[PDB]
C-alpha cells in the first residue's frame, strides 16, 4: 500500500536525483576555471569570427612602385616588392628539397592574393562589363610578376602530396585563371614548354589518387557515436569525404587551365610531347571519377533500405554531389572543341562503367526521393548532376561520323543499361504530361476558381478521368504530392518543380537520342530503345531543331 | 666592446663572446617561453588596462606593469679558489648595469 | 544540521539507485536509472558526473559524499511539494480526493500490473481514516 | 575484343599442383547423387586419362553484390571483384557450398565443401575476390584470371 | 631594459614615433641588410610585447565580467527554481541552459554580437563586453604623421623593398612576416589566446617551479642524449610528475605542449641507433611511464596522445622482451591512449590493427632472438612479445564492459587472415590442442633446464609461464571479440557469423579441460612455516579466469546438465580448495588471495547469472548439497574483502532461493548453531 505508493512518489524522486546530479551551473565553478572558458569561448565566438578586408589595398600598395625613377636607381627599373615577394615564394619552391615544407608566410599571402584578385541582384552589362575588366586588371597585377610560375612551381615541388600548402596554390591558381584568363593560360603553357617539366603531371597525378571519396565505414561508426550519444567534436563529420573543398579546387584549376577550347593545352595534357616522360591526366580524372561513383553507390546500397535519409547522410550526398558534378565539368571542358584525341581517349577508357553506374543511382534516387518532401534540394541537386552528366555525354558524340566507334560504344551502354534508362524515360515522361493535364481544361473545370488550390480527391479524379495516367502512375503522383489535411494542394508549384527539371534534361536525353539514332542509322539494338524511348522524342519533337553546316574538320557537320 | 680602434672581426668575435658566456642562456630561456602567456589572478593582474589613460593613445611598447609569469634570472660568481661545484649550474654573473 | 528524518529520506533515496545494495553506485548503476528513465547517456558523461561529485575519488559515490552534494542543492521543502505534486496529479479527479475509480487509471499510468481488486484492498488500510477517497492527509501518511 | 565472365554461363574451377615438383592442374569435381563431397579431377593427364567434365561444369546464376546479399539474406550480368555468385552444379542441379561438418582432414579449422539442395542460407554464396594486384574491386572479371573465392559463411578461401 | 632606458633606446630607434607625451632613427639612415636583418627582429619584440601587454588587459576585464555573469547566472537559476520543481529539471529547455556543459554554457551566454539575441545576459552586462571589444580593435589598429608602432613597420618595410632589390632571403622573409603581421593584428590574439592561462595566487610558486623544469627539459632538446643529459631528463620528469599543478590543470599542461617535448625526447633517443638496438633504456623508460600518466590525468590529455598512435605502433618492439620494462614501452602508451574511451576506440583505424596483427604473426612464427642469445631454449614461437601484443588488442576491442562491435569484427577477421597468431597449439596442422599445450607449458615450468636459461631474477622469464599467459592472452582476447548477447537474440548475421567462428576456432573440451586442471596448494613445513609456491612460474588462477569468460561469453552456460557437470569437473575444486586455505596462516598467502579474487571476480557471477538452471536438480542432491556449504565456508572467511563477500551473499541468496527446500536442509543444519551467536557474520 504506503510501498506502492512509494513507488509512485519514486519515479518522481528519481527524476530529481537525476536531474541534481546533471545540473552543474557554472557560478559553482572557481574564479580561474571560468576565467579559462571565458578566454577560449571569447576567442572562438568574438576575435576569430571578426573579420576586416585589407587584400586588395595590401596589394595595391605592395605593387606601387615605390618612386624608382626619383631614387638613385642608375640602371635598370627595380622590381617592386609584390615581385620580390613573388620570386623569393618562386626560388624557395625551385630549391631542391625531399619534401614540400610548410611555410606560413606562403600560405597566407597566397590567400591574400587570391582574395586581391576575386573579390567576390539583376545588373546592367555596362557594369558586368566593368566587374570583367576590373577582374582582368586585377589578375594583371599578379600574373605581370610571375604568379603563373610560381603556382606551378609549387605544384611540382608538392611531389604529389596533399597538403595546405597546395590548397593555398590551387586557389591562387583559380583566382588568377577566373574568367579563362588567356594570358595566363598562355604563359603556364609556355613556361611549362620550355622547362620541360614532368614532375608537374606527376604530382597532378599524385594529388588525383589521394584524392577521398566517401567511406561507408566512417560514415557507420560516426552514426553510432550519434546513437550512443556522442557530439561531433570535428566541425563537419570530415571524416566522410576529408577534402571535399580541395578536390574541386583540383578540378576547377583544371577546367580553368582548359576553358576557351585552348586545344594545346588540351592537348598538352593528354600528351607532353617535349616531355620525355607522359603522363595522362584525361585517364586520371576518369578513374577518379569511376572512384566517386562507386562511392555514391556505396551510400546508395546503404541508404536504399532505410526509410528517410537523415541530415548528415544528406549533406554527405550534397558535397559528394558538387565533387562529381566539378569532375563531369572538368571532363566536359577536356573533350569539348572536337579535341579528337580527347574523345578517342575517354572512348578508349573506363567512362562508360562511371556512365552505367550513375544511370542506375539516378534512376532509382528519383523514384525514392520524390515521395518524400524534406528531400527537394538533394533532388535538385541529383537533376543537376543528371544534366551535366548528359552535356558531358553530348561533347562525347561532337564531330561524329556515321557509323563512328563512339556511336557503337554509346549504344552498347545504353543497352547495358536499358532497364534504368528506362526508368528515367517513364519518369520524365509521367511528369511531362503533366503540365498538359494541368492546362488542359477539365482541369479548369474541377477548380474554376482563379486561386486553384485544388483538394487531393479532386485531383485525383481529374487524373482518373484524364486516363492518360495508369492506376501505378496515379498512386506515384498521389505519394508525389504533398498536401495539408486540407487535402489542398498547390499545383502551380508541384508541376514546375517536377516539370522544368524534366523538361530540360529530357530534351538533353532527347537530342543525345537523336544524334545516335542518325549517326548511327542501322542499329536494331538503337531501334528498340527509340521504340522504348518514343513518347519522349514525339513531345520534343516541335522544340528540337536541327541545322547541317560545314564543321571545322572539313566536313559536313550537324547541329 | 669599448674600444674604437679594435678590428672588425675581433671586435665581432669579442661581442659574441660576451653575449654566449654570459647572456645567451637566459636571452634563448626567455625566447622559448614568449609564446606562453601565463598570469596570475592578483590585484595587479586587474589593475592593468588597455589604455594608460583616458584618451585613446598607445603606450611605449614595453614599459608598463606586467604581471605575466617569466623565467627566474640565475647567475654564479665564477671563482676557482672554491672547491664547491654548485657554481657549475647557472651562467657567469656580468654587471648587467 | 539536515533532519535526522530527512536522512533516512535520503536513506531510501541513496538505496534507490544502489540496487545491489553495497552503498556505492557505480556509473553503469546509475546508468541504468537513466535509461529507465528515456535518457541515453554516453559513458564519458557518465563518468564526468560522478567525479564531480566524488570528493574521494573511488569512482562511486558513497552516502557522506551523497549528503554533501544534497546540501549543494536547496531541496529545502521541495520534497513536500514534489509530494503535494504527486498528490494533485495522482487526483486526476480534481476533487481533492483521489478514488480508487482513478486508481485504475493511474496504475496503467505508471505502468504497474498490480490488481484492481488488491488495489481496493490495499486502499481499505492505505485509508486508515478508511474515506474509500485519499486525500492530502491520507496521502502524506501513506508516503 | 577481351570477353568477361557473365551470368548463366558454364565454367569449371581449375586449380594447380605442384606435388614432387611438376605442374599437375586439377578440376573440382563432385557427383550429385551419393557422395556429396566434392573430389579433384586431374586433367593434365589428358593424354591418358580422360577428364570427366560432365561432374566438373558448374553454372554462374547470380552475380549479386555483397550489400544486395546482406538485403536479400535479410528479407545477363557481367560479373565484377568483390561480388556474391552462386555456383550450380550443371549435372546435379545443386549448388556450392560449406557443409560445414569437417571430416578432420589433419585441420580443425577447416570445413568441407559440398553440394546443398536448398538455395536460401549463406553457404551456398561465394565472394570473388582479385588475387592479381593489377585487378581491383569492381573491375569487370575477364574469362581467364587467377581468383580466390572466399565462403560468405564462414570466411574460409576455397582451398 | 626599464623604464626611462627603454624611453632612451626607443627614441633612439625613432624619435618621432616614441617621443614622450631633424633627428633620425636608426630605422632611416640607409643601412647595410645585416642591419636591417636585426632591426627587424628588434621590431618583431615591440609587436610581441605588445600583444603580451594586450593578452593581459583581456585577462583583467574576464575577472569583473566572469564574476558580473556568475552572479547574473546565480540569480536567473534562483528565480528559475523559484517557479519550477526539482523533479521538473530533468524536463524544461528552459533549464537546458543549467544542465548544459560549463563550455557550451559560456558560449551560449557570449552571443551578444549580432541582434539574434537568443543569449539570456542582460544589457548592462552586454556593454561592458561590446566595449571592451571595440577598444581592443582601436588597439589592434582595426577601426599626419605614423604615430604607432603598426604604421612606422608598415611604411618602413614598404619603403625598403621599394627603395633597394634584397638579396637575401631570410630579409626578404623577416620584413613580409612583419608586415603581415601588422596587417593581421587579429591573428596574434587568435594565436596568443588559445596559449593563455590563468592561474590562482596560491599556486604561482608551483607554477613557477613546474615551468623552470619544463624549461630545462625543452633547453636538453638541443644538447644530444648522454649520462648527463639522461640524469636531467629523469630528474626534471620526477619533478614535474611531484607537482600538483600537473594534476589540477592538465589543460595548461596541453598547453604547454609537455607531451610532444616528451615525445621528441623519445623519438631522438629511439630513432638514434635503430640497427645498434635502443640506447638508454630507462629513458625510454621513464617517457613511456610519463606518457601513460598523462593519458590517464584526463580525457582530453588522452585524445591529444591518440593522435600519435601510429608512430609508436611501428616503435612498439622497442622492449617488449625485457622484463621489469611493463607499462613503460610505447606499446603501454598507445594502450592507455586507447584505453577504456569509446570516442577514440571508435576512432581508431583498421591499418593500426592490421600493424599490431602482423607484429603478432610475426612473434608467432619466429623465436626471440636477445632471449636465444642469454640462452633459453629455442622455440618457434615467441610469448613474451606475443602477450603483449595481445593485450593491446584485448585494450582496443573491449571498453567499458561491452565489445566495440566495428573493432572486434576486424580483429577476429586478421587473425583468422594470418592463423600463425594463433600459435603451434592452434596452427590447424600437428595441433596438440589448447589443453596439451597447456599440460605441455605445466611439464617446462616444472623441468629447470627448459624453464630457465640454464647457461636479474625477474629477467629470468619462465618460459612455461610465458606460454600459459600467452595462451590466456590469446582466449581473453577472442572472448571480449565475442559478439554482445543481444545481437545475437535479435539476429545480426554478422554476430552469429563472429560466434560461430569463434567456437570452430575453439573447442569447449579443451576448455573444460583447461579449468578441470588443478592448482598447487601452499603447504605447512616441518618448523611450521609455511612455504609458497612462486608466482611467477607454474599456472595461475588469472589462465582460468580467461577460460571462464571465453566459455561465458561465446559458448554460454544455457544448459543444466552441462552446468552441472562443469559445476562437477571444474569450479567445485576450486572453490573447496579455498574454503581448505581458510586457515589464519594461510590465508595470506598469494595461492589463497589470488584463488578468491579469481572466484569472487568470474566463478560466483556466473553461477548467480546461472541461477535459474538450479530448479529441477533432484537426482543432482549431493553436488548442490556440497557446493551450498563450500560457499558457506568460504563465507566465513576473514582474508575476503567487502566485494567478495557481497558477491558470495549474492550468489548464496541466488541459488538458495532457486533451490528447492528439500535440497537446503543440510545447510539449515549448519546455520540453526551460527546464526543464534549473532556475530557480524550472521547477517547475510
Ligand atoms: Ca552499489
Ligand atoms: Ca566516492
Ligand atoms: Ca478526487
Ligand atoms: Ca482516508
Amino acid at each position: 500500500k504506503k510501498a506502492v505508493w512509494h513507488k509512485l512518489l519514486s519515479k518522481q524522486r528519481k527524476r530529481a536525483v537525476v536531474a541534481c546530479f546533471r545540473m552543474a551551473p557554472l557560478y559553482n565553478l572557481p574564479r580561474h576555471r571560468a576565467v579559462n572558458l571565458f578566454l577560449q569561448g571569447y576567442e572562438k565566438s568574438w576575435i576569430e569570427t571578426e573579420e576586416h578586408y585589407f587584400e586588395d589595398k595590401l596589394i595595391e600598395d605592395l605593387a606601387k612602385p615605390g618612386a624608382e625613377p626619383p631614387e638613385e636607381d642608375e640602371g635598370t627599373k627595380r622590381v617592386d616588392p609584390l615581385h620580390q615577394l613573388i620570386l623569393l615564394f618562386s626560388r624557395t619552391a625551385l630549391t631542391e628539397k625531399c619534401k614540400l615544407e610548410e611555410d606560413f608566410l606562403y600560405m597566407a599571402y597566397a590567400d591574400i592574393m587570391a582574395k586581391s584578385c576575386h573579390d567576390e541582384e539583376v545588373k546592367s552589362f555596362e557594369e558586368k562589363e566593368m566587374e570583367k575588366q576590373k577582374l582582368l586588371y586585377q589578375q594583371a597585377r599578379l600574373h605581370d610578376r610571375g604568379a603563373a610560375e610560381m603556382v606551378l612551381q609549387t605544384i611540382s615541388a608538392s611531389k604529389g602530396e596533399t597538403g595546405p600548402m597546395v590548397a593555398a596554390t590551387l586557389k591562387l591558381g583559380i583566382a588568377i585563371l577566373n574568367g579563362g584568363n588567356s594570358t595566363v593560360q598562355q604563359k603556364m603553357l609556355d613556361y611549362l614548354k620550355e622547362k620541360k617539366d614532368v614532375g608537374f603531371f606527376q604530382s597532378l597525378a599524385g594529388l588525383m589518387q589521394s584524392c577521398s571519396v566517401l567511406d561507408l565505414n566512417a560514415f557507420e561508426r560516426q552514426n553510432k557515436a550519434e546513437g550512443l550519444g556522442m557530439v561531433t567534436e570535428e566541425g563537419s563529420g570530415e571524416k566522410v569525404l576529408q577534402d571535399d573543398e580541395f578536390t574541386c579546387d583540383l578540378f576547377r584549376f583544371l577546367q580553368l587551365l582548359c576553358e576557351g577550347h585552348n586545344s594545346d593545352f588540351q592537348n598538352y595534357l593528354r600528351t607532353q610531347t617535349g616531355n620525355n616522360t607522359t603522363v595522362n591526366i584525361i585517364i586520371s580524372t576518369v578513374d577518379y571519377l569511376l572512384r566517386v561513383q562507386e562511392s555514391i553507390s556505396d551510400f546508395y546500397w546503404y541508404y536504399s533500405g532505410k526509410d528517410v535519409i537523415d541530415e548528415q547522410g544528406q549533406r554527405n550526398f550534397s558535397k559528394a554531389i558538387q565533387v562529381a558534378k566539378q569532375v563531369f565539368n572538368t571532363l566536359t571542358e577536356y573533350i569539348q572543341g572536337p579535341c579528337t584525341g580527347n574523345q578517342q581517349s575517354l572512348a578508349h577508357s573506363r567512362l562508360w562503367d562511371a556512365v552505367v553506374g550513375f544511370l542506375h543511382v539516378f534512376a532509382h534516387m528519383q523514384m525514392k526521393l520524390s515521395q518524400d518532401s524534406s528531400q527537394i534540394e538533394l533532388l535538385k541537386e541529383l537533376m543537376d548532376l543528371q544534366k551535366d552528366m548528359v552535356v558531358m555525354l553530348l561533347s562525347m558524340l561532337e564531330g561524329n561520323v556515321v557509323n563512328g566507334t563512339i556511336g557503337k560504344q554509346m549504344v552498347d551502354m545504353l543497352v547495358e543499361s536499358s532497364n534504368n534508362v528506362e526508368m528515367i524515360l517513364k519518369f520524365f515522361d509521367m511528369f511531362l504530361k503533366l503540365k498538359d493535364l494541368t492546362s488542359s481544361d477539365t482541369f479548369k473545370e474541377y477548380d474554376p476558381d482563379g486561386k486553384g488550390v485544388i483538394s487531393k480527391r479532386d485531383f485525383h479524379k481529374a487524373m482518373e478521368s484524364h486516363k492518360h495516367y495508369t492506376q501505378s502512375e496515379t498512386e506515384f503522383l498521389l505519394s508525389c504530392a504533398e498536401t495539408d489535411e486540407n487535402e489542398t494542394l498547390d499545383y502551380e508549384e508541384f508541376v514546375k518543380r517536377f516539370h522544368e527539371p524534366a523538361k530540360d534534361i529530357g530534351f538533353n536525353v532527347a537530342v543525345l537520342l537523336t544524334n545516335l539514332s542518325e549517326h548511327m542509322p542501322n542499329d536494331t539494338r538503337l531501334q528498340t530503345f527509340l521504340e522504348l524511348a518514343e513518347s519522349v522524342l514525339n513531345y520534343f519533337q516541335p522544340f528540337l531543331g536541327r541545322i547541317e553546316i560545314m564543321g571545322s574538320a572539313k566536313r559536313i557537320e550537324r547541329v | 666592446i669599448e674600444n674604437k680602434y679594435m678590428p672588425g672581426l675581433l671586435r665581432a668575435g669579442y661581442y659574441d663572446l660576451l653575449i654566449d658566456i654570459h647572456l645567451s642562456s637566459y636571452a634563448t630561456a626567455r625566447l622559448m617561453m614568449n609564446n606562453e602567456y601565463i598570469v596570475p589572478m592578483t590585484e595587479e593582474t586587474k589593475s592593468i588596462t588597455l589604455f594608460p589613460d583616458e584618451n585613446k593613445k598607445h603606450g611605449l611598447p614595453g614599459i608598463g606593469l606586467s604581471t605575466s609569469l617569466r623565467p627566474r634570472m640565475q647567475f654564479s660568481s665564477p671563482s676557482f679558489v672554491s672547491i664547491s661545484n654548485e657554481c657549475y649550474q647557472y651562467s657567469p654573473e656580468f654587471p648587467l648595469d | 544540521q539536515l533532519t535526522e528524518e530527512q536522512i533516512a529520506e535520503f536513506k531510501e533515496a541513496f538505496s534507490l539507485f544502489d540496487k545491489d545494495g553495497d552503498g556505492t553506485i557505480t556509473t553503469k548503476e546509475l546508468g541504468t536509472v537513466m535509461r529507465s528513465l528515456g535518457q541515453n547517456p554516453t559513458e564519458a558523461e557518465l563518468q564526468d558526473m560522478i567525479n564531480e561529485v566524488d570528493a574521494d575519488g573511488n569512482g562511486t559515490i558513497d552516502f557522506p559524499e551523497f549528503l554533501t552534494m544534497m546540501a549543494r542543492k536547496m531541496k529545502d521543502t521541495d520534497s513536500e511539494e514534489e509530494i503535494r505534486e504527486a498528490f494533485r496529479v495522482f487526483d486526476k479527479d480534481g476533487n481533492g480526493y483521489i478514488s480508487a475509480a482513478e486508481l485504475r487509471h493511474v496504475m496503467t499510468n505508471l505502468g504497474e500490473k498490480l490488481t484492481d481488486e488488491e488495489v481496493d484492498e490495499m486502499i481499505r488500510e492505505a485509508d486508515i481514516d478508511g474515506d474509500g477517497q485519499v486525500n492530502y492527509e491520507e496521502f502524506v501518511q501513506m508516503m | 575484343e577481351i570477353q568477361f565472365l557473365r551470368t548463366d554461363d558454364e565454367v569449371v574451377l581449375q586449380c594447380t599442383a605442384t606435388i614432387h615438383k611438376e605442374q599437375q592442374k586439377l578440376c573440382l569435381a563432385a557427383e550429385g547423387f551419393g557422395n556429396r563431397l566434392c573430389f579433384l579431377e586431374s586433367t593434365s593427364n589428358s593424354k591418358n586419362v580422360p577428364p570427366d567434365l560432365s561432374i566438373c561444369t558448374f553454372v554462374l546464376e547470380q552475380s549479386l553484390s555483397v550489400r544486395a546479399l546482406q538485403e536479400m539474406l535479410a528479407n545477363h550480368r557481367t560479373l565484377l571483384y568483390g561480388h556474391a555468385i552462386l555456383l550450380r552444379h550443371s549435372y546435379s542441379g545443386m549448388y556450392l557450398c560449406c557443409l560445414s561438418t569437417s571430416r578432420s582432414s589433419t585441420d580443425k579449422l577447416a570445413f568441407d565443401v559440398g553440394l546443398q539442395e536448398d538455395t536460401t542460407g549463406e553457404a551456398c554464396w561465394w565472394t570473388i575476390h582479385p588475387a592479381s594486384k593489377q585487378r581491383s574491386e569492381g573491375e569487370k572479371v575477364r574469362v581467364g584470371d587467377d581468383l580466390i573465392l572466399v565462403s560468405v559463411s564462414s570466411e574460409r578461401y576455397l582451398h | 631594459f626599464h623604464n626611462e632606458d627603454l624611453k632612451h633606446i626607443l627614441q633612439l630607434i625613432e624619435p618621432s614615433v616614441f617621443k614622450e607625451a631633424p633627428k633620425e632613427g636608426l630605422l632611416q639612415m640607409k643601412l647595410p641588410e645585416p642591419v636591417k636583418l636585426q632591426m627587424c627582429l628588434l621590431l618583431q619584440y615591440l609587436c610581441d610585447c605588445q600583444v603580451r601587454h594586450r593578452i593581459e588587459a583581456i585577462v583583467a576585464f574576464s575577472d569583473d565580467f566572469v564574476a558580473k555573469l556568475q552572479d547574473n547566472q546565480r540569480f536567473r537559476y534562483n528565480e528559475v527554481m523559484q517557479a519550477l520543481n526539482m523533479s521538473a529539471a530533468l524536463t524544461a529547455r528552459k533549464t537546458k541552459e543549467f544542465r548544459s556543459p560549463p563550455q557550451e554554457q559560456i558560449n551560449m551566454l557570449l552571443n551578444f554580437k549580432d541582434d539574434k539575441s537568443e543569449c539570456p545576459c542582460p544589457e548592462e552586462i552586454r556593454d561592458q563586453l561590446l566595449d571592451f571589444h571595440e577598444d581592443l580593435m582601436t588597439h589592434c589598429g582595426i577601426e599626419k604623421k605614423s604615430s604607432t608602432l603598426q604604421q612606422l613597420i608598415s611604411e618602413t618595410m614598404v619603403r625598403w623593398a621599394q627603395e633597394s632589390v634584397i638579396e637575401d632571403p631570410e630579409l626578404v622573409r623577416a620584413m613580409f612576416v612583419l608586415l603581415h603581421r601588422q596587417y593581421d593584428g587579429i591573428g596574434g590574439l587568435v594565436r596568443a589566446l588559445p596559449k593563455t592561462y590563468t592561474i590562482n595566487g596560491v599556486s604561482v610558486e608551483d607554477t613557477i617551479n613546474l615551468l623552470a623544469s619544463l624549461g630545462q627539459i625543452r633547453s636538453l632538446l638541443s644538447v644530444r642524449m648522454g649520462k648527463e643529459e639522461e640524469k636531467l631528463m629523469i630528474r626534471g620528469l620526477g619533478d614535474i610528475m611531484n607537482n600538483k599543478v600537473f594534476y589540477q590543470h592538465p589543460n595548461l599542461m596541453r598547453a604547454l605542449g609537455m607531451h610532444e617535448t616528451v615525445m621528441e625526447v623519445m623519438v631522438n633517443v629511439l630513432g638514434g641507433g635503430e640497427s645498434k638496438e635502443i640506447t638508454f633504456p630507462k629513458m625510454v623508460a621513464n617517457c613511456c611511464r610519463f606518457l601513460c600518466y598523462f593519458c590517464r590525468i584526463s580525457r582530453q590529455n588522452q585524445k591529444a596522445m591518440f593522435d600519435h598512435l601510429s608512430y609508436l605502433l611501428e616503435n612498439s618492439s622497442v622492449g617488449l622482451a625485457s622484463p621489469a620494462m611493463r607499462g613503460s614501452t610505447p606499446l603501454d602508451v598507445a594502450a592507455a591512449s586507447v584505453m577504456d574511451n569509446n570516442e577514440l576506440a571508435l576512432a581508431l583505424r583498421e591499418p593500426d590493427l592490421e600493424k599490431v596483427v602482423r607484429y603478432l604473426a610475426g612473434c608467432g612464427l619466429q623465436s626471440c632472438q636477445m632471449l636465444v642469445s642469454k640462452g633459453y631454449p629455442d622455440i618457434g614461437w615467441n610469448p613474451v612479445e606475443g602477450e603483449r601484443y595481445l593485450d593491446f588488442l584485448r585494450f582496443a576491442v573491449f571498453c567499458n564492459g561491452e565489445s566495440v562491435e566495428e573493432n572486434a569484427n576486424v580483429v577476429v577477421r586478421l587473425l583468422i587472415r594470418r592463423p600463425e597468431c594463433f600459435g603451434p597449439a592452434l596452427r590447424g596442422e600437428g595441433g596438440n590442442g589448447l589443453l596439451a599445450a597447456m599440460e605441455e607449458a605445466i611439464k617446462i615450468a616444472e623441468d629447470p633446464s627448459r624453464d630457465g636459461p640454464s647457461p636479474e631474477e625477474d629477467d629470468t622469464i619462465h618460459m612455461g609461464n610465458a606460454i600459459m599467459t600467452f595462451y590466456s592472452a590469446l582466449i581473453d582476447l577472442l572472448g571480449r571479440c565475442a559478439p554482445e548477447m543481444h545481437l545475437i537474440h535479435a539476429g545480426k548475421g554478422e554476430a552469429i557469423r563472429i560466434r560461430s567462428i569463434l567456437r570452430s576456432l575453439i573447442p569447449l573440451g579443451d576448455l573444460v579441460g583447461v579449468i578441470s586442471i588443478a592448482f598447487q596448494m601452499p603447504t605447512i613445513a616441518k618448523d611450521g612455516n609455511v612455504v609458497e609456491p612462486d608466482m611467477s612460474a607454474g599456472f595461475c588462477p588469472d589462465h582460468k579466469a580467461a577460460m571462464v569468460l571465453f566459455l561465458d561469453r561465446v559458448y554460454g552456460i544455457e544448459v543444466q546438465d552441462f552446468l552441472l557437470h562443469l559445476l562437477e569437473v571444474g569450479f567445485l575444486p576450486d572453490l573447496r580448495a579455498a574454503a581448505s586455505l581458510d586457515t589464519a596462516a594461510l590465508s595470506a598467502t598469494d595461492m589463497a588471495l589470488a584463488l578468491n579474487r579469481y572466484l569472487c571476480t568470474a566463478v560466483l557471477p556466473l553461477l548467480t547469472r546461472c541461477a535459474p538452471l538450479f530448479a529441477g536438480t533432484e537426482h543432482h542432491a549431493s553436488l548442490i548439497d556440497s557446493l551450498l556449504h563450500t560457499v558457506y565456508r568460504l563465507s566465513k572467511g576473514c582474508s575476503l574483502t567487502k566485494a567478495q563477500r557481497d558477491s558470495i551473499e549474492v550468489c548464496l541468496l541466488s541459488i538458495c532461493g532457486q533451490l528447492r527446500p528439500s535440497m537446503m536442509q543440510h545447510l539449515l543444519r549448519r546455520l540453526v548453531f551460527d546464526v543464534p551467536l549473532l556475530n557480524e557474520h550472521a547477517k547475510m
